[PDB]
């Protein structure tokens, strides 16, 4: 690319937005188990947020 | 401290049970700051005998980066052998000694008399 | 007359509050 | 109007035994 | 001094209008939405919880 | 809070790999956009603050301070550009490179989880600002800062680390979000004493406090513009974060040891505007300015009162953007009279109409003109200030009137009055410099419409 | 006599080989370009659309919930007879106090 | 619109407009141009604004906090359970808020309603207020800036403590 120097913190952004997401599942002990928001699942559906 | 748990078999970089704790993954964060610490290390190595600091010896920044990656992988692996030994320790004997931690009683913070100090 | 004070000050708060400076070694 | 830096004046006070 | 204000207004009129014009287009056309009582069986999204479609789009798309 | 550090390290190749005539343009263009990004920090919510991870978590006080930071960067790059025209191209990426570094070192300052992460990013944020004071700054003249510097690391930062490790014996974690459940009463003692006082002098010399002020009239001084910028708008207000984390820890003892400090700013304030009456340098009195409004931020956290946090970070923010626009008046003339003494160029808007409107703007809001930001701290201050005790709203008031007296005394003497005649390279405003005095005062003025995002974490 | 030291360069005007400089720069397309990329990231992308995005943030810290929430419970206590707040934000029958 | 009850608004009393004087009052004139010029095509564009709301349909919720358990029934150092109860007591805190915000609402519009006999006619919504107010002060006074579910426990103790020893020593 001629102008493969303008990607270098959009990228950089998006990556750690990646990374973010993936630190995510890591902190996903309490989904659909604490006191406030626990409910049965809908149908179609396996996790209340990802 | 822990210098009689390897005494008993001593001069073991990575000893047998050391082969039933989960290695690190090759994207391990410590792993690629080591290979981070690689690359810097070949732009310094460039850096004083005056090349091109990006340029010169591609071959010699991905040894130094290989290099430092290899090692680290050993280091990392003993490291998380060595606190996995530690909590070992403190488990067994914290098991093999139910006097010294006793059940204390949770109190919930109905019974629980703090002294309210008020901002005025 | 403001270190030597402040250092006996601290020498007193040591003997009050039980402040070790060779502590015995324990963990 | 530029930059300052040492002269001989501030050079020569690091050049004896001690400092 | 002129020059700069002239391009201070163009650079900030340049993305305003649009801004402005779409804003008045989604407040026409698509409109602010309507309070309601939750269904019985039905959970709303997050982003169901917010009446502006704009502040819908950034509690849904962002956050 | 991974999506801003690493676009901050990707600054790092993106001005290393730039080509010699872009590398301002590159810089600036990737962290306006970083600070575009910035503003996904206001998911914040009336109960729970933003937790992103064991590391990083964001309420409403490191949220805007956080997005002050990423802002700042292009306007230093700016700022910065233009005397170093005639620097090597490597030492200006070197620059560049210390400020990034800065940066990225305060955005994670900002969202520290944990009190011994914060201690290291802010103590690691004295670093890059050092070596861009001290290798850009045009002249160095150390011989009494030294010492101080010296007293700087006794007297605060090694207290507060060996208080922090404390801490972690003790508590078990200094997690501020365990701190918020664990947090025991810190009861009257000796020993509880000295533990308030390694807890809050790193952050009381940070602020500055009066009488621990000598350093901010020299370091502001003997610095770059950007240098300036970042001590005046983020480097300073490290210390009011720290001191509002830390002050969850020095209850119920705060309540009697913020009595002595508490005198030492609310006749501190009164000192220091006073000196700005009498400064002969025009950077000199912007820094005495920077003290006298930060002794409202240390009463107002040592105070300790909802009122008194909400008006403490909005005056953070608001006097952040103000005396950075104040500095970079001041560079503005400086490129052109090559001297700081204010008495030198006179009567400028004879001859900058567009820039002495900058300045008229950027004094208004020094001298907390409503419905600015600037009013809206200090008059949450006074009021919680007030609520503390009745007579203060004098010492209150008197600094009310010294803080405008100064405040058009620097727009009556630069801007006003008759133009000085053997000055004649006085050139008109390029666009870059206008530029900047809008990217600052811009922000501080739309910040009046919608002030609750700048409030604070108890709004 | 003092070293050999080159003088001391003049103050450039930025003016005088561009009468259109901006002052980014003075390589005049440079100059040109370094404007419009501080005027369009600056100006027409965080200050119009940050403006644009605070304005219609999502309810920032729950305040107009917080407001309606009240108009529910305020009408759910003015039907039933009930005071508006209570003075204990707690139940007093579930609170053991030391005894004396 | 909104709700009458928590709102109130007592009924409207106009009196009938009673000409006694031949020369005619320029504020007829003036209403009717009003009415013309400028309520009709507010009012047009207004229905035509309606009429584009009614084509897309669509609804948001308010959103409701079940009760979690509070500060007391949780143990000493259990984060998670006395994070539900503090989330759930910083909501209670805000909503108290505007509680005392809805109740001044009621006294500053009874008070320029009723205009001079604020004073006679106003004793209701002053007295709902005197009430709210020492309520939310017992409540919510003094905790500090770092305030939390335990500094309002034990202001909530000293208070009962207080009021004990004065039931106490009355007998
Ligand atoms: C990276 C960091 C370390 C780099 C060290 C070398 C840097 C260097 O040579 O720069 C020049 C080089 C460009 O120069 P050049 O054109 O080739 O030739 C140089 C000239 O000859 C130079 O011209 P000159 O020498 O003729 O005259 C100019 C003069 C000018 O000299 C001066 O003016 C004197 C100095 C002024 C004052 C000091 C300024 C600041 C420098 C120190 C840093 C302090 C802050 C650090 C933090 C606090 C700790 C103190 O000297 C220089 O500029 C010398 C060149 C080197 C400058 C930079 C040196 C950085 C080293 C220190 C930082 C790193 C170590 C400490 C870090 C601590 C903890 C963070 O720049 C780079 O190489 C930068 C990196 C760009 C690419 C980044 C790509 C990232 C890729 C990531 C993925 C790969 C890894 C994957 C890992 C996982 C795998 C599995
Ligand atoms: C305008 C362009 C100007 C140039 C462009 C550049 C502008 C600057 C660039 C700005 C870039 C964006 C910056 C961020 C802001 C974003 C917008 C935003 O947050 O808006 C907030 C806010 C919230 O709006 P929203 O959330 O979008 O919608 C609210 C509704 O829930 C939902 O909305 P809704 O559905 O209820 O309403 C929909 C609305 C569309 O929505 C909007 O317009 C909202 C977007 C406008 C935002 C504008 C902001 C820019 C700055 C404006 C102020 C400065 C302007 C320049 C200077 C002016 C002079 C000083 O529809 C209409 O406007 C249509 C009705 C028009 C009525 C007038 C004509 C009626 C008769 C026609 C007769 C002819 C036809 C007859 C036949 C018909 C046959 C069918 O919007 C406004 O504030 C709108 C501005 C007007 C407010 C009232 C103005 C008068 C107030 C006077 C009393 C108070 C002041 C007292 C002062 C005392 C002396 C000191
Ligand atoms: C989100 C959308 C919001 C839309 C609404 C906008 C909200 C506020 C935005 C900022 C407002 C100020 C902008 C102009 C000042 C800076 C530039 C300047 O000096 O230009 C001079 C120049 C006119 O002068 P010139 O003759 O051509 O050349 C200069 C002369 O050589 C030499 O100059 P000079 O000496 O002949 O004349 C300078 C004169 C000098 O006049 C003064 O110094 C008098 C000011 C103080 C006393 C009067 C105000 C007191 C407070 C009451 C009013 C506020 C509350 C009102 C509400 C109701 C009551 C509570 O200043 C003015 O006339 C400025 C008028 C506005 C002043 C605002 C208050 C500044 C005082 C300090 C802070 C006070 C508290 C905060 C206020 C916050 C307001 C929201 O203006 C322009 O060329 C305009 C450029 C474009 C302006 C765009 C404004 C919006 C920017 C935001 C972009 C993002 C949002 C999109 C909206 C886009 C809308 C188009
Ligand atoms: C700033 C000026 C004061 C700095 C003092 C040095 C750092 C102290 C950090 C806090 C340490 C701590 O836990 O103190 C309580 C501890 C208390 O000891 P302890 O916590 O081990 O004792 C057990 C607990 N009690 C008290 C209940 C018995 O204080 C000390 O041990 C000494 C504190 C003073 C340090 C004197 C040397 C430095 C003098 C000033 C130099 C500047
Ligand atoms: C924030 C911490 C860091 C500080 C530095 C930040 C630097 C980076 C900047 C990023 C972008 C900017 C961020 C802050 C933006 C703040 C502005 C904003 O969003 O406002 C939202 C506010 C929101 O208002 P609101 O609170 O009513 O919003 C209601 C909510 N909605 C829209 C969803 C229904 O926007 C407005 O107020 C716009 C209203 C229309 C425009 C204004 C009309 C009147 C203007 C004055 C007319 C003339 C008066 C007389 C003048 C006389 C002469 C003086
Ligand atoms: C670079 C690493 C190179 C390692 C080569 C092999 C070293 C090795 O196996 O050493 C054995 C030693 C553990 O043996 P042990 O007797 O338990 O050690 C007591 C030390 N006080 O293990 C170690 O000492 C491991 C740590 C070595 C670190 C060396 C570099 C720092
Ligand atoms: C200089 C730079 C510019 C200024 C920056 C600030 C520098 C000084 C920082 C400390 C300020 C003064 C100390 C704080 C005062 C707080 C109240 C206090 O200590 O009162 C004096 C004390 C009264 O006794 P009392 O407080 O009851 O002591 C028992 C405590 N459990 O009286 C006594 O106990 C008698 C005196 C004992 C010695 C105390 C020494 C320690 C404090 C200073 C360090």
């Amino acid at each position: 690319r001629d102008h493969w120097i303008h990607v270098l913190v959009p990228v950089g952004f998006v990556f750690g937005y990646y990374l973010d997401r993936k630190n995510d599942e890591k902190l996903a002990a309490f989904r659909n188990k604490s006191l406030l928001y626990k409910r049965e699942l809908k149908p179609q559906e396996e996790v209340t947020w990802k | 401290m822990m210098t009689g748990r390897q005494a008993r078999a001593p001069l073991q970089f990575l000893p047998d049970e050391a082969r039933s704790l989960p290695p690190p993954k090759l994207t391990d964060p410590r792993l690629a700051y080591i290979g981070f610490l690689g690359y810097c290390s070949g732009l310094i190595d460039n850096a004083i005998r005056r090349r091109p600091v990006l340029s010169a010896g591609l071959h010699r920044q991905f040894l130094y980066i290989t290099s430092f990656v290899f090692v680290g992988y050993y280091l990392l692996k003993r490291q998380d052998y060595m606190y996995a030994v530690r909590d070992h320790d403190m488990f067994s004997y914290i098991k093999s000694h139910p006097e010294d931690f006793p059940e204390k009683d949770k109190k919930t913070y109905r019974e629980v008399f703090e002294e309210f100090h008020p901002v005025r | 007359c403001a270190y030597m004070g402040l250092t006996a000050a601290l020498v007193k708060m040591g003997q009050l509050e039980g402040w070790k400076v060779f502590a015995e070694p324990k963990v | 109007a530029r930059q300052w830096q040492p002269d001989v004046e501030w050079a020569e006070q690091y050049g004896g035994a001690v400092m | 001094d002129k020059r700069f204000l002239k391009l201070l207004r163009f650079y900030i009129l340049l993305t305003g209008i649009p801004v402005v014009i779409g804003i008045t287009l989604i407040n026409v056309f698509i409109g602010e939405a309507e309070l309601a009582e939750i269904p019985e069986g039905y959970v709303p999204e997050h982003w169901e919880y917010f009446k502006h479609p704009i502040s819908r789009w950034i509690a849904r798309t962002f956050f | 809070m991974l999506k801003y550090i690493i676009p901050t390290m990707m600054l790092m190749p993106l001005t290393w790999l730039s080509k010699n005539s872009m590398i301002w343009i590159n810089t600036t263009l990737h962290s306006l956009l970083i600070s575009l990004t910035s503003l996904l920090l206001l998911n914040q919510f009336g109960d729970n603050s933003l937790n992103f991870s064991l590391t990083f978590f964001s309420d409403s006080l490191s949220t805007p301070l956080l997005i002050l930071t990423m802002w700042l960067l292009p306007l230093m790059l700016m700022a910065s550009q233009h005397h170093l025209s005639k620097e090597n191209l490597a030492r200006k990426k070197l620059f560049i490179s210390m400020l990034i570094l800065l940066q990225l070192f305060l955005i994670m300052t900002f969202t520290a989880t944990e009190l011994i992460f914060f201690y290291i990013m802010f103590e690691a944020t004295l670093v890059p600002t050092l070596i861009i004071i001290t290798r850009w700054g045009n002249q160095t003249e150390r011989l009494n800062a030294g010492l101080y510097f010296l007293f700087y690391t006794l007297a605060g930062s090694l207290p507060l680390l060996v208080a922090l490790i404390y801490i972690q014996n003790t508590m078990g974690s200094l997690n501020f979000l365990i701190l918020q459940y664990w947090v025991q009463p810190m009861p009257n003692s000796w020993s509880n004493t000295f533990m308030w006082l390694a807890c809050m002098m790193a952050f009381m010399v940070k602020m500055p406090l009066y009488g621990l002020h000598l350093w901010l009239p020299k370091a502001h001084v003997e610095a770059p513009i950007a240098g300036s910028m970042v001590l005046a708008a983020i480097l300073l207000k490290l210390g009011g974060y720290g001191m509002m984390r830390i002050t969850l820890l020095l209850n119920p003892i705060t309540d009697f040891m913020a009595y002595p400090f508490i005198m030492l700013s609310l006749w501190g304030m009164i000192m220091t505007s006073s000196i700005c009456l009498r400064q002969t340098d025009l950077k000199s009195l912007i820094a005495y300015s920077s003290v006298s409004h930060m002794a409202l931020v240390i009463v107002a956290i040592l105070i300790q009162t909802p009122w008194s946090y909400m008006g403490a970070t909005a005056l953070m923010i608001a006097h952040g953007l103000t005396s950075s626009m104040l500095f970079c008046l001041a560079n503005s003339n400086y490129e052109r009279v090559h001297s700081r003494t204010m008495i030198l160029a006179r009567g400028l808007q004879t001859l900058l109409p567009l820039m002495a409107a900058w300045w008229l703007l950027a004094s208004l809001t020094n001298l907390a003109l409503p419905p600015s930001i600037n009013l809206i701290g200090e008059l949450f201050v006074v009021m919680s200030t007030f609520s503390w005790s009745n007579i203060t709203i004098i010492l209150m008031g008197l600094n009310m009137v010294i803080t405008a007296l100064y405040s058009l005394y620097m727009l009556i003497t630069t801007q006003r009055g008759k133009h000085t005649h053997h000055i004649n390279n006085i050139l008109p405003s390029f666009t870059r410099e206008n530029a900047l005095m809008s990217l600052h005062m811009l922000p501080l003025l739309l910040l009046s419409l919608n002030p609750k995002i700048i409030l604070g974490p108890l709004y | 006599l003092r070293w050999q030291e080159d003088p001391e360069p003049e103050d450039e005007n930025l003016y005088e080989k561009n009468p259109d400089s901006h002052g980014y720069d003075k390589d005049p397309a440079v100059d040109v370009w370094n404007m419009r990329v501080v005027f369009f990231f600056g100006f027409s992308i965080v200050l119009v659309l940050g403006s644009t995005f605070v304005a219609y943030l999502p309810d920032y810290r729950m305040q107009e919930w917080a407001r309606r929430e009240a108009e529910r419970l305020v009408k759910y206590r003015e039907a039933h007879g009930l005071p508006l707040m209570e003075s204990n934000c707690f139940d007093p029958s579930k609170i053991q106090l030391p005894e004396d | 619109s909104w709700d009458k009850d928590v709102y109130p608004e007592p009924p409207r009393r106009t009196p009938a407009p009673s000409p006694q004087t031949s020369l005619p009052n320029p504020i007829t004139y003036l209403t009717k141009a009003f009415d013309l010029l400028v309520d009709r095509p507010v009012t047009l564009v207004r229905e035509f604004i309606e009429r584009q709301h009614a084509k897309n349909k669509y609804y948001y919720y308010h959103r409701e906090f079940r009760r979690v358990p509070d500060i007391t029934e949780c143990h000493e150092k259990d984060v998670l359970c006395m994070f539900e109860a503090e989330m759930q007591w910083k909501r209670d805190y805000k909503v108290d808020q505007e509680i005392v915000n809805i109740i001044q609402e009621r006294l500053k519009a009874c008070q320029q309603r009723e205009g001079e006999s604020h004073r006679q006619n106003c004793a209701k919504e002053l007295q709902q207020f005197t009430q709210v107010v020492k309520a939310y002060q017992d409540r919510y006074h003094d905790l500090g800036a770092h305030y939390s579910a335990r500094k309002c426990l034990a202001k909530q103790k000293q208070r009962m403590l207080a009021e004990r020893k004065a039931t106490k020593e009355a007998a």
